[PDB]
């Protein structure tokens, strides 16, 4: 799965960018950068579940 | 002098059979999907998605 596409839902639904600017290099270490934070205890209990 | 049991002779040869030279169109290589190309080290080529 191209990851690209979750990074461009995500910085478009900010409602302050426009995803025609920012290439996708930035997306994808955003995306590396993103995956360290543990994620929020309801959503995580929603995936185990 | 022109002495016919010794001028007389026998060839030898091969019945029959076809020559090639392509030796390329008894092969196919079908390629593995861009996506999925792996190394040396059994880790995908791009390493990035």
């Amino acid at each position: 799965k191209k990851m690209k596409a979750i990074v461009e839902d995500f910085l478009k639904r900010l409602h302050i960018f426009d995803v025609a600017v920012a290439p996708d290099d930035q997306m994808y270490r955003l995306r590396d950068r993103l995956r360290l934070l543990p994620v929020e205890v309801r959503r995580l209990d929603i995936f185990n579940l | 002098q022109f002495d016919f049991r010794n001028s007389m002779h026998m060839l030898t040869s091969n019945l029959t059979f076809t020559v090639y030279s392509d030796l390329l169109a008894f092969v196919s290589a079908d390629t593995v999907e861009p996506i999925n190309a792996v190394a040396f080290d059994n880790m995908r080529i791009m390493n990035e998605l």
